[PDB]
RNA sequence: GAUUAACCUUUAGCAAUAAACGAAAGUUUAACUAAGCUAUACUAACCCCAGGGUUGGUCAAUUUCGUGCCAGCCACCGCGGUCACACGAUUAACCCAAGUCAAUAGAAGCCGGCGUAAAGAGUGUUUUAGAUCAAAUAAAGCUAAAAAAAUAGACUACGAAAGUGGCUUUAACAUAUCUGAACACACAAUAGCUAAGACCCAAACUGGGAUUAGAUACCCCACUAUGCUUAGCAACAGUUAAAUCAACAAAACUGCUCGCCAGAACACUACGAGCCACAGCUUAAAACUCAAA
């Protein structure tokens, strides 16, 4: 572009950043509505442990439960952080282990 | 010792070139690997050689075995040597802006002690040549072969102070801020000296880079510029 | 051995640089001779370009004044029936005799091209040179 | 690279090279110049190279340009008193025009040096305050004085926790 | 208290400074001063006292077992199917260290481009400003071979483009700088409708005839809409000097101006607006998704 065009258009206007599933917050508290398993997209095969949770914002979202073995039940309180599960499409929230009802993974 | 990374061939030394069929020895030359690539199997290797005193070269070698490719590249490199002029045997004579294919290289002459703040491959090649103080910025496509070719081309096409003095028939006088207003004559014409002064261009019509002007005015804000780094 | 980059510098500059750099132990046998008696131009590779736009080659066309006279002669009396002998360094064609006689008239009289032509023809016929129109 | 011919004109260092600082009387400068003619060449250069510098050094002076309205280039300066100053600029280079206007309507170096000395008094070196305004934040930065407790703990006798 | 991922003591004194008041000694102050709590941070330690993460590549650093596309793991690329340096345990090593580093949010963004990747193919005129580059067409007639015009034309002319090639005549082919309209005015080509009219021939559709074994979709006959005639709805100016130059296209570049473009798809889309109006055209998003395209 010419100098006149750059002057008229002015400085570049970077679009506002997109808010993620946590809405720009480190973590979010949530209530477990139901627990289930989902299958990965297929270069990989597994039964990933997931749970549907109603967040403190009121939105219902699917979260992944990391680690080997969980004891989450309905009506239990969990803390969910960001971070996509690369295998599961549409799952962008992860339950924090060792906070509220979700306990740390049992040794071995 | 490792190269640019733990698992990377680049930057690794291959030792001196083998004594040539012409009968010359090259014990004062060091070889460095710049790139290794699988050709679909064979291996293509780009290596550079240099004695640290201005004589340096590079070559490609293709072979089924890696060591054969290394040997071929090294031996062919020693027979295609550039001589690179160095100002005071530590830096380049002037700033060099070049574009080889889609790779752009800006090189800046620097004072003593500045070090090599350059692309890692450029650091390797400069160490082979004997340049110790220089700044370099690589833009466009970062293609290793094009980078090497452009670097050698620009460094081989630099005009020395004596060349400029002979061309313009005038004294090349150096001004150093650390030396005050003292005029240092670095080169004088070998032939006769022109008695008419150079035109005092009130405003030269030079092509400026927005990068340099932006840095000079303080409008550069990059969090990655001027970071502390190991000695190079 | 020297550098095989024939497109970078010249054989002289490459040899000199590699000698000073210590790569070459001894100068080649021709180096001193080249240094003492260099060529007029340093033999550096250059790629020949094509001329576009209003760029014309600087070669001129070789014309002389007498060419005009020659043209008229070759248009009026035609090519002489006697043949040209280009091996003889001092060959004198009929047209050349006409040219010299015309020049003598011009330097010994006025400047009227048609009058000079006809008077030259008359004098050549007087000397005994056949000239058919 | 930087766009346009002579991109050095669009650098702050060049813009600060200007040596004409108008006296406070000058309010408006009009520059009438011609686009063609050798005798106006310098005036054209004056518009190309020096008007940016003059405007940079004199931000509150109104500079306006006019093209091909008269046979001859000229400058006119309007003063606060109501006076007008006419400067003919045929046959004059841009440097000559700059020197002429500097001489007739420019502040001299003595007045500028006086202004800088006045500016110096505003920043008294003895004051203590933020780095934006003062050399030192606190007296504890002065050697021989008691330093910060943040960097050197005070003895117990000088702390209230051990006095109460 | 409630709520949020977010969580300091229901301390002391007016001794200093500040404020209020007083003529003043002085009096008052949850301002403030001095303390309490908290790895949030900085500084300095430490007599014993170290943890957290990481170890396939990017990127410093794995031994032995267990499991077998399961359990699980990853920031990106990816690992896991009986020899897994990538999962779990264990050993060792690596980085930082009273911290470590999982999540979140900032810090750092266009002087680059527009034939083939996103981005410059209807034409002309005006336009506030910026720059320095100051054989056309229309209308009348007429016509030879057989309504549209052999030769000329192996010509390359006229016009802004679309286009213009029989002959005669009458009008007649803007502009002394350049750039600069979706929105103004003219043209242009594109097929289809509205009133009428003509109808030799042809012919979408609609009927009828003949045909294999889902006949011929295809052949034959007839006749509609229609074919016809009116009346209407990148530009400009320079250079060949340089190293020519990703590739292929069409040899490269400069100056100046306008328009347009910033990963894919959503999307020649939705909504809004304008224009029309059976079909619509112009401008033109967002959410979700992906590591590519
Ligand atoms: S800043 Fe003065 S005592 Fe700390
Ligand atoms: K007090
Ligand atoms: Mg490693
Ligand atoms: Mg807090
Ligand atoms: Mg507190
Ligand atoms: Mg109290
Ligand atoms: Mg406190
Ligand atoms: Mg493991
Ligand atoms: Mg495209
Ligand atoms: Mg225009
Ligand atoms: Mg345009
Ligand atoms: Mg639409
Ligand atoms: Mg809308």
């Amino acid at each position: 572009a010419t100098l006149n065009q750059m002057h008229r258009l002015g400085p570049p206007k970077r679009p506002p950043r997109k808010l993620g599933p946590t809405e720009g917050r480190p973590q979010l508290k949530g209530v477990v509505l139901c627990t289930f398993t989902r299958k990965p997209k297929k270069p990989n095969s597994a039964n990933r442990k997931c749970c549907r949770v109603r967040l403190s914002t009121g939105r219902e979202a699917v979260c992944f439960i990391p680690g080997e073995g969980h004891t989450l039940q309905e009506h239990q309180i969990v803390l969910v952080e960001g971070g996509r599960t690369q295998d599961l499409p549409g799952v962008k929230l992860t339950v924090v282990r060792g906070k509220y009802d979700c306990g740390h993974v049992q040794k071995k | 010792e490792r190269g640019w990374s733990g698992n990377s061939w680049g930057g690794i030394s291959l030792g001196p070139p083998d004594p040539g069929p012409c009968g010359e020895t090259y014990e004062d030359f060091d070889t460095r690997i710049l790139e290794v690539r699988n050709v679909f199997k064979s291996i293509r290797v780009l290596v550079a050689v240099g004695n640290g005193k201005g004589a340096a070269g590079f070559s490609i070698g293709k072979a089924t075995d890696r060591m054969d490719a290394f040997r071929k590249a090294k031996n062919r490199a020693v027979h295609h040597l550039h001589y690179i002029e160095r100002y005071e045997d530590h830096t380049i004579f002037h700033d060099i802006s070049l574009r080889f294919k889609r790779t752009h290289i800006k090189m800046k002459k620097q004072p003593k002690g500045y070090g090599l703040r350059c692309h890692r491959a450029i650091i390797t090649i400069c160490r082979l040549i004997g340049i110790k103080d220089m700044y370099a910025k690589v833009s466009g496509s970062i293609n290793m072969l094009s980078l090497t070719q452009g670097l050698f081309r620009g460094l081989s096409r630099q005009e020395t102070h004596q060349q400029l003095a002979d061309k313009k028939g005038l004294h090349v006088v150096e001004i150093r801020e650390e030396c005050g207003p003292l005029p240092i004559v670095v080169a004088s014409p070998r032939g006769p000296l022109r008695k008419d002064p150079e035109p005092e261009d009130e405003v030269p019509d030079v092509k400026l880079d927005w990068e340099d002007v932006k840095t000079a005015q303080g409008m550069k804000r990059s969090v990655w510029s001027n970071l502390k780094r190991a000695a190079t | 051995a020297g550098s095989r980059l024939e497109t970078v510098g010249s054989i002289f500059s490459r040899t000199r640089d590699l000698v000073r750099a210590g790569v070459l132990k001894e100068k080649p046998l021709w180096f001193d001779v080249y240094d003492a008696f260099p060529p007029l131009r340093e033999p550096v590779f250059q790629r020949p370009r094509v001329r576009y736009g209003k760029a014309k080659a600087p070669i001129q066309d070789i014309w002389y004044h007498e060419d005009r006279i020659r043209a008229k002669f070759y248009s009026v009396y035609g090519s002489g029936q006697r043949a040209f002998d280009l091996f003889n360094p001092n060959f004198k064609s009929t047209c050349q005799r006409f040219v010299e006689k015309y020049t003598e008239l011009q330097k010994l009289g006025e400047t009227d091209e048609e009058k000079l032509f006809v008077e030259t023809g008359k004098a050549l016929l007087a000397e005994g040179v056949i000239l058919r129109r | 690279p930087m766009k346009g011919r002579f991109p050095i004109r669009r650098t702050l260092q060049y813009l600060s090279q200007g040596n004409v600082v108008f006296k406070d009387s000058v309010k408006v400068m009009t520059v009438n110049y011609n686009t063609h003619g050798e005798l106006g060449e310098g005036a054209r250069k004056f518009v190309f190279f020096n008007i940016p510098q003059i405007q940079y050094k004199n931000p509150w002076v109104q500079i306006m340009m006019f093209k091909n309205m008269t046979p001859s280039p000229f400058l006119r300066f309007y003063l606060d008193s109501g006076e007008q100053v006419l400067v003919d600029v045929e046959t004059k280079s841009n440097k000559e025009i700059m020197e002429h206007i500097r001489k007739i309507l420019g502040k001299n170096e003595e007045t500028l040096r006086e202004e800088e000395e006045e500016k110096k008094q505003l920043s008294h070196p003895a004051n203590f305050g933020p780095r934006k305004y003062c050399l030192r934040e606190c007296i504890c930065e002065v050697e021989g004085q008691v330093p910060c407790p943040s960097l050197v703990p005070l003895p117990k006798e000088m702390r209230g926790k051990y006095k109460a």
